[PDB]
């Protein structure tokens, strides 16, 4: 808990208004213990300490360049949208043989969104998302 | 930077939420999208917990998007942007930029002041993280293969007493070649560290600061994960195994005849396992 309390996680907020002015460490994965496909979604649970992240249900969502979708997969555990757009560098050539699949993230397979989704059940907001 | 632009501005709605990741050592890239977003959005933020720090102050970025009017206007707003970012200039701040720096310097003191704790406050740091509750909307902990091969201190050491046992008996109908038997140790030497780790619980931190010696050093020998002549003392038959191989044969096959270089991603691998020893996620 102590990697994101006020002396590492901070928010600072941008000016918005200003002039055109003209100017190794392994022992941190000690921590990162939960997923085997990714680690890299610790990151994105600072991201909940944002109300106007959560404050933004009731549209869609697009996400960019996942490749395991666990930011994906907390996030919309968290902050429920209808339907999930889903972007990653993936080339065809990728593919075992004799096999045909596009990009699958790997993780987000396993999230209970995904199988809220293949059960049919509704969201937390009431409603099949897609 | 200009495709990102495009896109969100195009898709995001007014009121809508756009979640970059970015470095902050690439200052071009960032001064980009400030001046790409800035225009368009009536909000920014900058946001870094303690995992993102590696010496190159990676954040999120989150601008809330205005209203933007038509494609004349974003023509306008892209174009504008560009020409700011051509004459070395764009609209970020001192004073925020100051803050920021502060921020980004308080930040790597304080992960160094973590990551160099001693070995019982780094199993307080460690029973204390995040990654019960809300991690685990599905996310499973990061388990060795041999976690999978077992069935059910002590008793883990009198399994791997028989483990080396059947192993240094294949050692010996082998031959009753050279690295394919250095193979067959390798893989001996990687399962017990599976099993050294699994039976890392949050109470011996001698074996937990061993292990991570061991894995911070790059290779892994059989002479560090236990003893010979204690091997042998809690070994079933050791008299035949001198009368066979001998203490130099023996000796020979510990160390040396195991020697197990790893990658970068084995050694993070075993780190998250080490981790998860230490957190309770192997003893139950």
């Amino acid at each position: 808990d102590q990697l994101t309390m006020k002396p590492a996680a901070f928010l600072h907020e941008l000016d918005l208004s200003a002039p055109a002015r003209y100017d190794d460490q392994l022992v941190r994965y000690l921590f990162r213990g939960v997923g085997t496909a990714s680690s890299s979604w610790y990151k994105a649970s600072h991201l909940l300490s944002v109300p106007e992240i959560r404050c933004a249900r009731h549209g869609n969502s697009l996400y960019l360049a996942e490749g395991s979708g666990a930011i994906m997969s907390l996030l919309e555990l968290h902050i429920p949208h209808e339907t999930i757009y889903y972007n990653t560098l993936f080339s065809n050539e990728m593919n075992p043989p004799q096999r045909h699949f596009g990009p699958t993230p790997t993780q987000f397979l396993n999230s209970v969104v995904y199988r809220n989704l293949q059960a049919e059940v509704p969201c937390k907001d009431g409603f099949v998302q897609e | 930077a200009t495709n990102l632009s495009l896109i969100a501005m195009h898709s995001v709605r007014e009121g809508g939420v756009v979640i970059v990741k970015i470095l902050y050592s690439m200052g071009y890239y960032f001064h980009l999208l400030v001046n790409l977003f800035t225009p368009c959005s009536v909000k920014g933020y900058v946001l870094s917990n303690g995992y993102a720090c590696r010496g190159d102050m990676e954040c999120y970025v989150v601008f809330v998007m205005g209203y933007l009017g038509g494609p004349t206007f974003v023509n306008e707003v892209v174009r504008m942007a560009k020409t700011l970012i051509q004459r070395h200039g764009t609209l970020l701040a001192k004073s925020d930029e100051t803050a920021l720096m502060a921020l980004f310097t308080s930040q790597k003191q304080r992960v160094d002041n973590i990551l160099s704790s001693p070995l019982p406050r780094l199993a307080k740091l460690l029973r204390r993280n995040i990654d019960t509750a809300l991690i685990e909307a599905g996310g499973q902990p990061v388990r060795p293969f041999c976690a999978e091969s077992l069935v059910n201190i002590t008793q883990t050491t009198q399994v791997i007493a028989s483990h080396i046992d059947t192993v240094i008996r294949s050692v010996i109908y082998m031959e009753a070649i050279d690295g394919k038997k250095r193979t067959s140790l390798k893989q001996c030497t990687r399962q017990i560290l599976e099993v050294t780790i699994l039976g890392l619980g949050p109470e011996d931190l001698n074996r937990v600061g061993d292990i991570i010696s061991l894995i911070l050093r790059g290779t892994i020998s059989l002479e560090d994960l236990i003893p010979l002549r204690t091997y042998l003392k809690m070994s079933t038959c050791p008299k035949y195994l001198k009368s066979v191989l001998g203490l130099t044969k023996l000796r020979e096959m510990f160390s040396d005849g195991s020697m197990l270089y790893l990658t970068r991603a084995q050694q993070k691998f075993y780190m998250k396992t080490v981790g998860n020893a230490v957190k309770g996620y192997y003893n139950s």
